[PDB]
């Protein structure tokens, strides 16, 4: 604990992008968060409002 | 403009699909205009 602020940048980078990353899978309210399944099984029209 | 049987009066809209949109006429995903029907029963043949 001695290298306090810069470990905490480290470990704010990595929270940042886990973050990110977690927030490509979040729904939205969209019936999938992985892109694929929405064009799965939908008409274009309803697919783009989704 | 062409003549269809009266429950297939549903099919003509961008983006839907059916036969009559996949093998006789698409539409544009991004048309503009009216589409306009009515029964033709003197065309009935």
């Amino acid at each position: 604990s001695a290298l306090g602020k810069l470990q905490n940048v480290v470990n704010q980078n990595a929270q940042a992008l886990n973050t990110l990353v977690k927030q490509l899978s979040s729904n939205f309210g969209a019936i999938s968060s992985v892109l694929n399944d929405i064009l799965s099984r939908l008409d274009k029209v309803e697919a783009e409002v989704q | 403009s062409f003549v269809i049987r009266g429950d297939e009066v549903r099919q003509i809209a961008p983006g839907q699909t059916g036969k009559i949109a996949d093998y006789n006429y698409k539409l544009p995903d991004d048309f503009t205009g009216c589409v306009i029907a009515w029964n033709s029963n003197n065309l009935d043949n």
